């Protein structure tokens, strides 16, 4: 894997690719590895397949559980330490996740959520978790302004991702897009990298090093 | 004194059979099943002019999919609902889908019989349980302290049912819309309620396929009530 | 008073009353007997035909523990059956230790603990049973009758329900005229009779008879089913008798 | 987590035209040390199935037990116990690879390798293998430990398929085995010489063969060889 | 009367007043009917409805492809019970790859009932059950009391009225029992037995419920414009 | 020190038409280098129009499929003998897979049916539980050898449109009954001559909505 | 373990130790809770049989559950301290779960919960205690007033009042209580409340006590002499 | 079963009572009288020991005032053998708070927690509540000076001055009447003993019928001492003050 979310002026973005892996053998190149909790929540998994599926699932229907007692929906900083105490139960284990918890509630605004499977919780602006995180923390952090576009900050998230699916073996397959805003989360495509890296190799220039 | 789980010569459990008086004692609430959807109407029944009525929740969301009304000692319900609300989402978990509308009635009936010398005493309460599936469609069902369930096309509960039940009985026909509906259950809650009705001491409620269960506003149930005393005056 | 309500309960006497009703549970059952033989024991049992209804030889009143114990017993069925279902595991943590099966002793023993246990205590009721038992082992054969408090003996001949008394009578002649011994096959065709003549005082309904037996020489020391042949020929022996 | 200490060697079987053959050495190995000659690793449960084990002694010993309570239990409240309602092989074997499993998933596993052989009530021939792990899985001809290896490869160039059951007979079947058992004296270094034999026709039903011994055997041969090469 | 309190306790007579009191619990119940040949068992169930807006309880449960009961009384029991079942025939699956006998389902129940007769605290259960079931031995009926006390019946009739159809099933004996290879036949039987209880009322659509099981037929139930057919 | 765990080998495949879907495993059960049977059959009707295959651990394949099969029992007493739909059974196995995370069922598990729009549809499982639907699915021993000629010859991955200068994709479209059982014949044949734990025997249980068909295929028996 | 089943329907329907428990509060101190504009007051009754008390350490009738809700109570004293703890522990629980505090209606719907959990458990009598619980939300500013009882019912109120002759002084803020203008500033809550309490009471000295709780945990307790001020004032008033 | 033979200890009445605790502390009124009187510079615990016999050794005995601590102590009433349960479990909450916080425990939070123990009885159980009312004197740095009682209902209150057992309803109107806030040690001494000396059901008050303790600041410099009075200092300080 590689995931990323960041905040900026217009919400937050929110970026995964769709690799599986077995070792070296590739396992899937279409999974989704972002987790819809509800209209304003996300989830991106990260980390063992079945640990991030089941658990972030199981997320959900505790938040789900939360609005109907409570008749409000659940905080981002309340549904993020749901899962970080869960998982803090398991420490020792051998439980492998690395997940962000994004999401808009009137309280909070835009807030994004970092939780792995050694009980880390941190809140914070940008986050890129996976085994190519490096390479899109490089990408990221190098273009990344807090007066982005909507239009520019969706194309940062998703150029950030393809240049990790480039250089980390153990990411790829295609990009995941999503926008989250005051009136909720908005899907921006799944993007394959088949032809997404030609597309950009062309219209931007970059990636010289490789053979055009 | 004697056995919680006893049987009466006639053969009831005694216990049950004393918390059925116990729910006629409760306010009262009304069911209706259409086509194009179910309602479900309570009577709200406030002890004295300063206590804030919006306070009393008598309809309760089980899911997006189920409501749910009560009548007796309301209490007991709650621990009922924090089940029903528990299964409906844990098999949501499980299956990937909405769980029946009988499948949940039939998880909260098992508590019921939990009694004995499990908890000390059946539920004081009954339950009117409303909602729809893709199999069955637009559904209630009424759930009793014996642990027994009954689905109907319409039914009351509480210190009104019997006088109300006789009239949804001549009222009820199988081509219902949901506005005709809605005014049926303030009618015959009008009729049978002590106070006079009006938009502060009851409530309306209602679950369709599209829009789910809703819970109506104070101004949207005002209409419906200024809607009916028209149409009653009308002829 | 109230010395009868409760049960473990003393009476002034010494008695426990809850015991002694159910006793009267016993009494009101069917007729059952035990005859012992030369080398082995011999079972039988009425079975009312209440109804048309009945599916015939599909009532098996009688039950097998281990493979070389018989049991039946006369009053609650459901008592019976749960107390053969202890006898059952009793016989089986026996045989799981010391390899040989329980004798017939020993079973007696466990059986008659157990319910002995059940006038302790008022948390439980008393086993509203007697239950005749027996059967071979490495001493030969023997036969037991358990009742309610938990008391038993061995027997020659033994008997209990409805019709007692008419069985008993008819036991204690067989015990005097043979006092040699009696075999197995005559000890069948004795077992059809009394059952048959203690049938006399059940007789609103017609019955059912249903024979069991061990047998050194017969069964090969295990216990089976009286059928077939052998039963009907012990049924027209009874026949002949009454008339 | 256990170690095997007194073991039984190969058990093998074959299906025929109207039924099933199985076979296994007398011998109770301890190590390298041939300890114990008189051990029967066949036992018969009623008059229409065959368990063969092979493995742990002490493991087969309890199993046994199992099996003879198995009879035991069957028999109460059941007067169709010698009829429609006796222990079918199918019942057996379920009933075993149910407890090899639960057993190795308490990490605490039977030590064995067994082959359940029998016929059904409607003539069906029965033949399915289970071990310590719970692996189960059946074939014409099944074999254990160094039976796998030397008494398959055998037994399937008579039964190679399922149409090849049809036209195999007893005699040619037996034949087979008391080969293949022979072959595995010369070649397993924990066999003997001495064991039992049980076929299970539906026809003419069980029968049990003890006490056999592997006879015409090549040893004449040997008086030519000499030395290891050079000499 | 001072003998009613618990079901620990017995009566001077020998009784026990709460296993009685169960008892007449399902005499209040509806009627239900059990009937078989020698190819197919069928029950038939007269449903109860509170009023006209009410749906009409249903009577029948399945258990397993070849096994289920029809109710009278308390019908929480009734699911307790036939939960029990479907564990045991299911238990009988999984371990033994063996349909439970229907003879063994009864003597289960039997003493799962006998239990809470003699426990204080506990209380007995409060509905009577027909059994229906195709095993290796054929056809069968069962009828259960919450006594504890099981019955294998040709035919048989609980709850309200019981009495009429019970005798018809009587003289009609001879004539069903040899109704075999033919369900639409056996069910006219039934439906004709259970006739016998009715006052006032009659069989409508959404009253009657049917259930059958067989040689070639699984164990299905009917309702609705299902059962137009025998009306 | 004892090992709960071995490797049955053998290997498994599934895939979706528009009105149908496949799933198909081949006979073959070894241990080692000794084969245990040539048919021991691996691919299961589970009822309600879904096949199952856990290939891997025989004994931790067939209790998988024995819990699900009960699964799909208990569903019918406990919901009013409703129809398990495929994507309800695949959520129902993660938790039977997942139940054992620490001490995990060693099979690679597809499913095969309808879905609700009575479109084909495959989902695969991981052995702790992790699923995806898919158009196509191997699994088993032979996946790495099967899969990538799936993805060229199900999916059209790295075929383009001649003579459009590699710009334009070659479309992407469902497959006949006829031509899919002609890919699973090749993927087998081909599995069978270089992998050493597959062969003796193909079988194939194919899917529609008037039920559950099957097809035996002879494989090379060395 | 003590299983008995204590709390139990008769043939009337009713569950006579719930209502025994009722009869309990109804022997306790009263207990008024009046709710303002921007402000929530609790007046507490305190039995003058009592002479030669200590009242720096004798606990005080109004509990803090948290820093910006607070618990009154009218019955059985020992029985509160019990529900008062448990509330304590799941304020400070839901603070370490959802990161917020606890809203005034969530902390009365545990409670209540409690309460009610005593009604239909083995081996325990139901609570011989009614509360009045009264706060403000985290970061809102619009007053909260919740009652509680054995039974296990809670709702909201304008204002209410529990305890021995709390329905003569029900009556008395029946008829003085305007929903559409409540007291709008603290002074006249405390004055209205104080009013209330002295309809029942009998001197206005060491008898009354008074608790003020305004938004952002502002809460604060009346010592004598301001409380003295508001009795002396009405009094004045009063003879006209 | 045995349900026939449960009293139900933890109930209502239809009044709202708990029978239980109501003649739980009808029993408690029979008891010896225990006085306690606290003032600006100390506090004073006053007992009345139960019918004497001539051949009680009464030096090596102890039935009323029991130390739980250095800075607390207590005076019963009620039965001894129950008293003695509760003092032992308050003993070892004291520890068990030092063991924790490294301070010795505050008078009122001892207080509160045996007064929970006793409280479970009346709610839950099916046992007997504790026949016994405690008399608190305590000293800590927050509060200073302080008296509690406790009674078998659970409930604990505090005093100035306060009297349990018997008598107290004649007790309690003498310490009302001569009791003021700016009083001294010694002078509640003397309040002690006359108010015993004149609600007492025996003859004459003697010193080996009393049990008698202080707990002052009359160390050296900013510490308590607890001093439980000898048979002799009994005897003195009883002439002292002219009653004997
Ligand atoms: C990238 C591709 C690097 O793996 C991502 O982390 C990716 C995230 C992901 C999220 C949702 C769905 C699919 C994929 N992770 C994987 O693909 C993951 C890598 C991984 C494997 C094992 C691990 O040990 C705990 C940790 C990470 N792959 C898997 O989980 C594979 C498909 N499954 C297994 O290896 C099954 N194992 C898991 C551990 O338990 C034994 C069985």
């Amino acid at each position: 894997t590689t995931t990323l979310a960041f905040r900026f002026q217009g919400g937050i973005i929110v970026a995964v690719d769709s690799r599986a892996t077995a070792g070296n053998w590739v396992a899937s190149q279409t999974v989704k590895k972002v987790i819809e909790i509800n209209p304003f929540l996300l989830g991106t998994t990260a980390g063992g397949a079945a640990d991030c599926q089941f658990w972030e699932t199981w997320l959900g229907s505790q938040c789900r559980l939360h609005e109907l007692r409570e008749k409000e929906r659940i905080s981002v900083a309340a549904a993020s330490k749901i899962l970080s105490n869960l998982v803090y139960q398991y420490k020792g284990a051998g439980l492998s996740m690395g997940t962000m918890i994004c999401g808009y509630t009137r309280k909070e605004g835009p807030t994004i959520y970092y939780v792995d499977s050694d009980g880390t919780r941190l809140k914070g602006d940008i986050f890129c978790v996976g085994s190519g995180q490096t390479f899109a923390y490089g990408v990221l952090d190098s273009n990344y302004k807090w007066d982005l576009s909507v239009e520019d900050a969706l194309y940062l998230g998703k150029r950030s991702i393809l240049a990790a699916a480039h250089r980390d073996a153990y990411s790829g397959g295609s990009v995941n897009l999503y926008h989250v805003t005051e009136d909720g989360w908005i899907y921006h495509g799944n993007h394959d990298v088949g032809e997404l890296f030609w597309k950009v190799k062309e219209e931007e220039g970059s990636f010289n090093n490789v053979i055009g | 004194d004697r056995g919680v789980s006893t049987f009466s010569p006639e053969g009831r459990l005694f216990q049950v059979e004393y918390s059925l008086e116990a729910i006629k004692l409760g306010s009262t609430a009304i069911g209706i099943a259409t086509k194009e959807g179910v309602v479900l109407g309570v009577e709200k029944r406030a002890t004295s002019p300063l206590l804030e009525s919006d306070s009393i929740e008598k309809i309760v969301e089980i899911d997006r999919h189920i409501g749910c009304a009560m009548s007796g000692l309301t209490a007991d319900a709650r621990s009922m609902i924090e089940h029903a609300r528990t299964a409906a989402v844990t098999h949501n978990l499980y299956y990937d889908e909405d769980i029946n509308v009988e499948s949940l009635t039939q998880s909260v009936c098992d508590l019921a019989l939990r009694f004995g010398e499990l908890m000390s005493r059946p539920f004081g309460v009954a339950l009117l349980i409303a909602g729809h599936d893709a199999d069955d469609g637009y559904q209630l069902f009424h759930a009793e302290p014996s642990g027994t369930f009954y689905r109907y096309n319409a039914k009351a509960i509480g210190s009104g049912s019997e006088g109300a039940q006789a009239e949804l009985l001549n009222e009820w026909h199988s081509s219902l819309t949901l506005k005709e509906a809605e005014l049926l259950v303030l009618k015959i809650l009008k009729q049978v309620m002590e106070e006079k009705l009006d938009e502060n001491n009851a409530q309306l409620s209602c679950i369709t396929k599209q829009d789910g269960f809703k819970i109506y506003d104070n101004e949207k149930t005002a209409e419906l009530i200024k809607e009916l005393k028209e149409k009653e005056a009308a002829e | 008073t109230g010395y009868d309500l409760s049960n473990s309960v003393f009476s002034p006497d010494g008695r426990n009353f809850q015991v002694e009703y159910a006793v009267k549970a016993v009494e009101n059952g069917t007729t059952s007997i035990g005859i012992k033989c030369n080398d082995g024991v011999v079972f039988a049992v009425e079975k009312l035909i209440t109804s048309k209804l009945l599916v015939p030889q599909k009532n098996v009143k009688i039950q097998v523990v281990d493979r070389h114990i018989g049991c039946v017993y006369s009053g609650l069925i459901p008592d019976g059956r749960h107390l053969v279902n202890r006898g059952r595991e009793e016989a089986a943590s026996f045989k799981k230790l010391y390899k040989t099966p329980i004798p017939i002793p020993a079973f007696a023993d466990r059986l008659g603990q157990y319910v002995q246990a059940h006038t302790l205590y008022n948390s439980v009721r008393p086993f509203g049973v007697s239950t005749i038992f027996g059967g071979v082992d490495k001493n030969g054969a023997h036969l037991y009758m358990l009742e309610p408090s938990g008391s038993y003996w061995g027997y020659k001949g033994a008997a209990t329900g409805k019709g007692r008394q008419s069985a008993k009578a008819e036991l204690e002649k067989l015990v005097d005229h043979h006092p040699e011994g009696l075999s197995a096959r005559e000890a069948v065709k004795q077992a059809a009779k009394i059952i048959y003549l203690a049938h006399e005082d059940n007789k609103e309904k017609d019955f059912e008879l249903e024979i069991s037996w061990c047998s050194l020489s017969e069964t090969n020391g295990l216990h089976k089913f009286v059928k077939g042949d052998l039963l009907q020929e012990a049924i027209d022996f009874a026949q002949k008798e009454i008339n | 987590t256990q170690q095997p200490i007194v073991t039984g060697t190969s058990v093998i079987s074959m299906k025929y035209d109207n039924g099933v053959i199985i076979a296994a050495d007398n011998l109770g190995s301890y190590g390298s040390l041939l300890r114990f000659n008189g051990v029967e690793r066949l036992i018969p449960v009623g008059d229409n199935t065959v368990v063969g084990i092979s493995g742990d002694i002490s493991d087969m010993q309890h199993i046994e037990r199992l099996l003879k309570d198995l009879v035991t239990e069957n028999a109460y409240d059941n007067p169709l116990a010698d009829a429609e309602e006796a222990l079918e092989p199918s019942y057996i074997f379920e009933y075993l690879a149910t407890v090899m499993y639960q057993r190795r998933s308490k990490m605490n596993p039977l030590w064995n390798a067994i082959i359940v052989a029998g016929v059904q009530s409607n003539g069906d021939q029965f033949l399915r293998y289970v071990n310590l792990l719970g692996v189960t899985y059946s074939s014409p001809t099944l074999a254990t430990g160094f039976g796998a290896h030397m008494a398959n490869p055998l037994l399937r160039k008579v039964v190679d398929r399922e149409s090849d059951i049809p036209k195999t007979t007893v005699q040619v079947a037996e034949e087979a085995i008391v080969n293949a058992m022979r072959v595995l004296y010369y070649r397993d270094a924990r066999s003997s010489r001495n064991f039992s034999l049980a076929i299970i026709d539906k026809n003419t039903g069980l029968t049990f063969k003890k006490n056999l011994q592997v006879e015409n055997m090549k040893w004449d041969f040997a008086k030519d060889i000499k030395g290891y090469g050079t000499q | 009367n001072n003998y009613d309190g618990d079901t620990v306790t017995f009566s001077p007579t020998g009784r026990l007043f709460q296993v009685e009191y169960a008892l007449e619990a399902i005499k209040q119940g509806s009627v239900t009917v059990g009937l078989r040949s020698n190819t197919h068992a069928v029950l038939v169930a007269l449903k109860r409805n509170a009023d006209e807006l009410s749906s009409y309880q249903k009577k029948i449960i399945k258990c397993d492809e070849h096994m289920g009961l029809s109710l009278a009384g308390l019908a929480p029991d009734a699911r307790v019970l036939s939960n029990y079942l479907r564990q045991q025939c299911n238990y009988s699956s999984l371990v033994f790859n063996r349909k439970l006998a229907v003879e063994r389902a009864g003597h289960l129940l039997c003493d799962k009932a006998q239990k809470n007769t003699q426990s204080y605290g506990g209380r007995p259960y409060g509905v009577g059950l027909l059994i229906i079931g195709y095993d290796k031995s054929g056809a069968h009926l069962l009828e259960f009391q919450p006594s504890g006390n099981v019955t294998e019946l040709y035919g048989t009739a609980i709850g309200a009225r019981s009495q009429g159809a019970k005798t018809y099933l009587e003289r009609t004996l001879d004539t069903f029992i040899k109704i075999d290879g033919n369900p639409d036949e056996l069910i006219k039987a039934g439906v004709e037995a259970i006739s016998q209880s009715l006052r006032d009322e009659s069989l409508t659509v959404d009253n009657l419920s049917i259930a059958i099981v067989g040689k070639d037929t699984p164990f299905t139930i009917y309702d609705g414009e299902a059962v137009a057919k025998y009306i | 020190q004892f090992n709960p765990y071995g490797d049955n080998g053998g290997t498994i495949l599934g895939i979706a038409g528009e009105d149908f879907a496949v799933l198909a495993g081949d006979t073959r059960n070894i241990t080692d280098y000794s084969i245990n049977s040539r048919y021991e059959p691996k691919v299961f009707d589970c009822g309600d129009n879904i096949v199952m295959s856990a290939n891997g651990f025989a004994a931790d394949g067939d209790a998988l499929v024995k819990r699900f099969k009960n699964s799909v029992k208990w569903y019918h007493f406990d919901h009013n003998d409703k129809k398990l739909s495929i994507n309800s059974a695949a959520r129902n196995i993660q938790h039977l897979l997942y139940g054992k995370r620490f001490f995990p069922y060693y099979v690679h598990t597809i499913i095969a049916g309808l879905d609700e729009d009575g479109k084909g549809a495959v989902y695969s499982f991981d052995p702790v539980g992790s699923y995806e639907r898919e158009q196509c699915r191997a699994g088993g021993a032979a996946a790495s050898l099967i899969m990538p000629f799936l993805d060229n010859q199900v999916n059209f991955k790295n075929q383009y449109e001649p003579g459009t200068n590699g710009k334009v994709k070659k479309p992407l479209k469902y497959l006949s009954v006829e031509e899919v059982i002609k890919l699973v014949r090749d993927s087998f044949t081909s599995a069978t001559e270089r992998h050493i734990q597959v062969g003796d025997g193909l079988e194939i249980l194919i899917v529609t909505k008037d039920g559950v068909r099957k097809e035996f295929y002879e494989l090379k028996r060395d | 373990g003590y299983d008995r089943a204590l709390s139990i329907f008769s043939p009337d329907g009713h569950i006579f130790q719930v209502e025994y428990a009722l009869e309990a509060v109804k022997r306790g101190t009263c207990a008024v809770g009046v709710k303002g504009k921007n402000c929530v007051v609790l007046g507490c009754e305190r039995r003058s049989t009592l002479k030669l008390q200590d009242t720096r350490i004798t606990p005080s009738k109004v509990s803090k559950i948290d820093s910006h809700v607070v618990l009154s109570f009218s019955g059985l004293n020992a029985d509160s301290r019990i529900l008062i703890e448990k509330a304590r522990v799941e304020a400070q629980s839901h603070r370490l779960t959802l990161e917020d505090p606890v809203t005034v209606e969530y902390l009365t719907r545990y409670v209540a919960g409690v309460q009610q959990r005593y009604t239909q458990s083995g081996g325990v009598r139901p609570f011989g205690v009614s509360t009045l619980i009264a706060g403000f939300d985290p970061r809102d500013d619009e007053p909260k007033l919740y009652q509680t009882e054995p039974s296990g019912i809670y709702s909201s109120w304008s204002a209410q009042t529990i305890g021995r002759n709390s329905k003569t002084v029900r009556e008395f803020l029946e008829k003085n209580y305007d929903r559409k203008e409540p007291p709008a500033t603290v002074e006249e809550c405390v004055k209205l409340t104080v009013r209330s309490l002295l309809e029942v009471v009998q001197t206005g000295a060491k008898n009354i006590e008074i608790t003020v709780v305004k938004p952002d945990s502002d809460i604060v307790a009346l010592s004598s002499e301001e409380i003295n001020q508001y009795v002396t004032q009405i009094e004045q008033e009063k003879q006209e | 079963g045995s349900r026939r033979y449960d009293s139900r200890t933890t109930i209502f009445s239809p009044e709202g009572r708990l029978y239980q605790v109501e003649y739980a502390l009808e029993s408690i009124s029979h008891a010896g009288t225990a006085i306690g009187i606290m003032a600006s510079d100390g506090i004073v615990l006053a007992a009345e020991r139960k019918v004497t016999s001539t051949l009680l050794e009464q030096d090596t005995s102890t039935e009323k005032l029991y130390k739980l601590n250095d800075k607390i102590a207590v005076a019963v009433a009620g039965l001894t053998a129950d008293a003695e349960i509760l003092i032992n479990t308050a003993r070892i909450h004291a520890q068990n708070y030092l063991k924790t916080y490294n301070e010795d425990i505050p008078v009122e939070i001892l207080v509160r927690r045996l007064s929970d123990i006793k409280q479970g009885y009346t709610q839950h159980g099916g046992l007997r509540p504790f026949g016994v009312s405690f008399i608190y004197a305590g000293y800590d740095d927050r509060y200073g000076y302080q008296l509690y009682t406790s009674n078998p209902s659970g409930n604990y209150t505090g005093w100035k001055a306060i009297s349990v057992g018997a008598n107290t309803s004649a007790a309690q109107t003498l310490l009302q009447m001569d009791y003021k806030d700016d009083m001294k040690v010694d002078d509640a001494i003397e309040l002690a003993l006359k108010t015993l000396s004149k609600t007492t059901d025996s003859s004459a008050l003697t010193y080996d019928r009393l049990e008698f303790a202080t707990i002052r600041k009359g160390a050296n410099d900013g510490e308590v001492y607890q001093k439980i009075f000898k048979p002799q200092e009994i005897k003195d300080i009883l002439v002292k003050t002219g009653i004997t």
